[PDB]
RNA sequence: AGUAAACUGAGAGUAGAGUGCUUAGUUGAACAGGGCCCUGAAGCGCGUACACACCGCCCGUCACCCUCCUCAAGUAUACUUCAAAGG
RNA sequence: AAUAGGUUUGGUCCUAGCCUUUCUAUUAGCUCUUAGUAAGAUUACACAUGCAAGCAUCCCCGUUCCAGUGAGUUCACCCUCUAAAUCACCACGAUCAAAAGGGACAAGCAUCAAGCACGCAGCAAUGCAGCUCAAAACGCUUAGCCUAGCCACACCCCCACGGGAAACAGCAGUGAUUAACCUUUAGCAAUAAACGAAAGUUUAACUAAGCUAUACUAACCCCAGGGUUGGUCAAUUUCGUGCCAGCCACCGCGGUCACACGAUUAACCCAAGUCAAUAGAAGCCGGCGUAAAGAGUGUUUUAGAUCACCCCCUCCCCAAUAAAGCUAAAACUCACCUGAGUUGUAAAAAACUCCAGUUGACACAAAAUAGACUACGAAAGUGGCUUUAACAUAUCUGAACACACAAUAGCUAAGACCCAAACUGGGAUUAGAUACCCCACUAUGCUUAGCCCUAAACCUCAACAGUUAAAUCAACAAAACUGCUCGCCAGAACACUACGAGCCACAGCUUAAAACUCAAAGGACCUGGCGGUGCUUCAUAUCCCUCUAGAGGAGCCUGUUCUGUAAUCGAUAAACCCCGAUCAACCUCACCACCUCUUGCUCAGCCUAUAUACCGCCAUCUUCAGCAAACCCUGAUGAAGGCUACAAAGUAAGCGCAAGUACCCACGUAAAGACGUUAGGUCAAGGUGUAGCCC
């Protein structure tokens, strides 16, 4: 562009930053509503834990349940973080291990 | 690379290279030249070269620019007490256009050096406060005075924690 | 070049006009509705400036067009 | 990037190519020595009398970035690192 | 081309066992020119979205699922505005 | 974004997004010794209790400050003028600083484009009709700010007469709420403030303490944790698991040797912390033939540019445009004569048979040859003839929207109609054929009058001015650049879409997003494969025809598949099928049933699994002639490529072919036949890796 066209446009304008599922925050409480597996899209195979909770904004999403084994049931609070499961679709938040109800693995 | 001819005008250090400071009388310089002929040519690069440095060391003067509106280029200033400088351009390169506004209208170095030293009266030296203000912030900073707390602990004695647990 | 984005574009319209011819008679009641909602919208921006210059009626010998209908 | 560095580094002017291209003393200033005025080449040949030419301004071609980091605009969370030496 | 065709013998392996296999010999032909749809090859080209390489890649309808969005009848709720005025 | 790095492909180059490495803050997990210092609700939600403003011979003064918060938000800055206040009292003053006047002053959205009285003159009466706005008015949304500090607010109704109602956004503290969590301490000794003439008095300001790894500094005989260890990126042993369980920021890992999972061992990094999540820091002088981008055409405005004076060489004519008139060839129709068929083609059917051929008369349709020309017009477009009118501008640039145009298709109305022809009907093809092929006919193509406003409207290359030298240049395409201006672009897809707005448009056009999603998409090349791919030349028992004897039909022999049986295995398109077998009544034998043995013919054994771990021996192209180390050169030193004999960058050991040898020759037949192809065949010739069985 030209240095008349520059100054008329003036300094570029970022994008408003996008907020992820947490909206912009650490961690978010949430009340499980029920627990199931997914599939991961080709080529990985597993039956990967999720659950779905109310998260404490009032919406509704499906979080991945790390580590070998869990405990999680119906109308129990839990932390979820952000992060995506890579394999997994639309699944963008991960409960933390060792906080409120939700336990950490046990060893072996 | 910088866009245009001479791109060099198009940074602070060129912009500053202006010698000419108008006196508080000015108020408006019209610039009246032409864009074709041979005798125009001092007042064209004037225009091209010059009054960026002298808009920029006189912010609050009007500069206005005329094309092709006389046979000839002139330069015009306007004070405040209502008196009117014309200053004919013909022939003189941009070079003698600037020693001659300079001359006529400008401040000599003996009044710009007076302004800078008065300048420096407002930061005095012995004065604390923040970093954008005075050298130093706190007099522990001076070496002999007893240093700040959060790098060498005072004495107990020079303590209120013990102060008052001895007289209490 | 190939045409491959073109191609997409292709089918894209396509599936666009079928998907209108389709529900024509749908979207001819709707585009009625949303002209008189827009008839109101206009009606109520002209009674909002003869109020707020504190006249109480239109003025004299006003009578507000209908300007978005085909006639 | 290798094969446009070596053509880069072998097509470069020395001092004295510059002296003898120009007939003219080619001194260097250095703010650590003052004022003192240091031939670094001289022109074998016969030197020139008429002083090179003193454009009032030249119509050499400036890169922004260059001119944005000597305005202090240059704003770079990676600029200026600390680094082992190399 | 001593080829095909026909005829005859021997051998390997078994205790014995093939209309199979290996091998020697006898009699002993016909046609051999033209062509490139098909099978395939060589040279020189062209195209290519295939590279797991055409048994490729690939497009849309419908069914079945989770995510988001839009339209939308009727109705309800909340919010905004008024005096920045007149007698 | 940097000194950069990883990731698009079979491969290369280019472009490009995403991510990695750095530095902070908050929160979470696990962990945590001391001292000093700094800092310290998520919430303008609701608040129990205590305290936070007095002073003083009464009047007054103060409680309008300080302290708090960030809801709202261009009242903060400069100038002019001028109050209150200080200088005991006047200060024609200074200082400080309101109100008022002038100027300046956040972000995003133009899909907020018009606002609707927003001006001026006059002493007045009243007159004029103006004022703001794409250089962004008006409007919506977001946000305390430009931090020695400033602004704003003080439960709400902008305000606070009044009303709702009964107030911690003062300190400490509590409830609710949030990922977010300090004591219901002391003292007016210092400083500051209020009051007093003053000694002084008061103060949750403040000062000195309490609590907390949030940070900084220092230290400690004993006392270290957290995270990582496939690559990016410093660092893994042994087991378990077996596309399961699980893992990663990106690419990816896991299907029986997992340095990527879990445990364990060791190592690496930082360290009283560690680093999971989140947020921030870090970004316009680069581009627009083919990657996103020159938006169909021209003109001008406000303006911008220096390409305007100087200083100059393509005026007129050829297929611009509008109007009116005209017609040569070919159709249609009609008429006479003649024929009995005409149409359709790879081949048929349907169709017509007032049909066909010759001859004559005969267009509101379309314009051979010229044209191997390259002209005209702004573009769209324009190539039969004649005439009239006629092709802007003595600087350039200048619009999705203003102004005027804009192929084809299409709409409205009235006409013309040879031919063509969506649709439709009939015929045929096909598994089907709503197609491709044949026939018929309509809208439509034409004229007139209005609309519609689109195109691969692309020569995908903006206008004007200039250059051929330098670095010529990623690739391809149509060589590379400079000045100047306008337009446009910023990962892919969603999307020529939704919504809004405008429009003679009502299934339309123009303008044009977001959410959810992915880590690529994309451009140009290289090699290979493939092509119902072109040309040329071929196959010599050979692809087709030609020659001879056969197979395919019958019976029998024999193999295989199926079926059957308690009852092997292997081969199994060419390249399996009288094949491993130059050979099964027992044996062979590896199978089935029953019975028996346990250091066993063997310093055991296994015809158990895996030929997709292998050696060994082979099939196959091969009824081939190629393979290739080591070099050299070309392509800007990219993937890659390397020949022309009147020769132009290739030289090549070795291997194969060949040559030799066997058989009756030098002929023929054998034998030979590389590198590779089919993870081709064989673990059941034998051997053997891995795994498995051992009364
Ligand atoms: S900064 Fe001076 S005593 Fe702390
Ligand atoms: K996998
Ligand atoms: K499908
Ligand atoms: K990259
Ligand atoms: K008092
Ligand atoms: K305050
Ligand atoms: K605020
Ligand atoms: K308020
Ligand atoms: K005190
Ligand atoms: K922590
Ligand atoms: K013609
Ligand atoms: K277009
Ligand atoms: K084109
Ligand atoms: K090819
Ligand atoms: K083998
Ligand atoms: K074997
Ligand atoms: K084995
Ligand atoms: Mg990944
Ligand atoms: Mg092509
Ligand atoms: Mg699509
Ligand atoms: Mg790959
Ligand atoms: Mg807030
Ligand atoms: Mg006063
Ligand atoms: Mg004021
Ligand atoms: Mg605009
Ligand atoms: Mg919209
Ligand atoms: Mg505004
Ligand atoms: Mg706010
Ligand atoms: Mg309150
Ligand atoms: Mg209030
Ligand atoms: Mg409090
Ligand atoms: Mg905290
Ligand atoms: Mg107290
Ligand atoms: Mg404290
Ligand atoms: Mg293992
Ligand atoms: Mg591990
Ligand atoms: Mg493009
Ligand atoms: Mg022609
Ligand atoms: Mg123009
Ligand atoms: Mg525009
Ligand atoms: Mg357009
Ligand atoms: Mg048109
Ligand atoms: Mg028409
Ligand atoms: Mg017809
Ligand atoms: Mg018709
Ligand atoms: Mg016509
Ligand atoms: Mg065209
Ligand atoms: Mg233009
Ligand atoms: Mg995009
Ligand atoms: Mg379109
Ligand atoms: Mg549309
Ligand atoms: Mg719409
Ligand atoms: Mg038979
Ligand atoms: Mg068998
Ligand atoms: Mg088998
Ligand atoms: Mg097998
Ligand atoms: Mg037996
Ligand atoms: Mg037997
Ligand atoms: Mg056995
Ligand atoms: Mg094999
Ligand atoms: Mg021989
Ligand atoms: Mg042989
Ligand atoms: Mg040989
Ligand atoms: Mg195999």
């Amino acid at each position: 562009a030209t240095l008349n066209q520059m100054h008329r446009l003036g300094p570029p304008k970022r994008p408003p930053r996008k907020l992820g599922p947490t909206e912009g925050r650490p961690q978010l409480k949430g009340v499980v509503l029920c627990t199931f597996t997914r599939k991961p899209k080709k080529p990985n195979s597993a039956n990967r834990k999720c659950c779905r909770v109310r998260l404490s904004t009032g919406r509704e999403a499906v979080c991945f349940i790390p580590g070998e084994g869990h405990t999680l049931q119906e109308h129990q609070i839990v932390l979820v973080e952000g992060g995506r499961t890579q394999d997994l679709p639309g699944v963008k938040l991960t409960v933390v291990r060792g906080k409120y109800d939700c336990g950490h693995v046990q060893k072996k | 690379p910088m866009k245009g001819r001479f791109p060099i005008r198009r940074t602070l250090q060129y912009l500053s290279q202006g010698n000419v400071v108008f006196k508080d009388s000015v108020k408006v310089m019209t610039v009246n030249y032409n864009t074709h002929g041979e005798l125009g040519e001092g007042a064209r690069k004037f225009v091209f070269f010059n009054i960026p440095q002298i808009q920029y060391k006189n912010p609050w003067v009007q500069i206005m620019m005329f094309k092709n509106m006389t046979p000839s280029p002139f330069l015009r200033f306007y004070l405040d007490s209502g008196e009117q400088v014309l200053v004919d351009v013909e022939t003189k390169s941009n070079k003698e256009i600037m020693e001659h506004i300079r001359k006529i209208l400008g401040k000599n170095e003996e009044t710009l050096r007076e302004e800078e030293e008065e300048k420096k009266q407002l930061s005095h030296p012995a004065n604390f406060g923040p970093r954008k203000y005075c050298l130093r912030e706190c007099i522990c900073e001076v070496e002999g005075q007893v240093p700040c707390p959060s790098l060498v602990p005072l004495p107990k004695e020079m303590r209120g924690k013990y102060k008052a647990a001895l007289k209490a | 070049k190939n045409v491959l984005k073109i191609r997409r574009r292709k089918m894209n319209h396509h599936k666009y006009r079928k998907l209108v011819k389709k529900t024509r008679f749908l979207r001819r009641k709707v585009q009625e509705g949303r002209l008189r909602r827009k008839q109101i919208k206009f009606e109520k921006d002209l009674r909002r400036i003869w109020l707020k210059a504190g006249l109480k009626e239109a003025p004299e010998g006003w009578q507000t067009p209908k300007i978005y209908l085909r006639g | 990037l290798t094969q446009g560095l070596f053509r880069g580094l072998s097509r470069q002017e020395t001092h004295q190519q510059l002296a003898d291209k120009k007939g003219l003393h080619v001194v260097e200033i250095r703010e650590e020595c003052g004022p003192l005025p240091i031939v670094v080449a001289s022109p074998r040949g016969p030197l020139r009398k008429d002083p090179e030419p003193e454009d009032e301004v030249p119509d050499v071609k400036l890169d922004w970035e260059d001119v944005k980091t000597a305005q202090g605009m240059k704003r770079s969370v990676w600029s200026n690192l600390k680094r082992a030496a190399t």
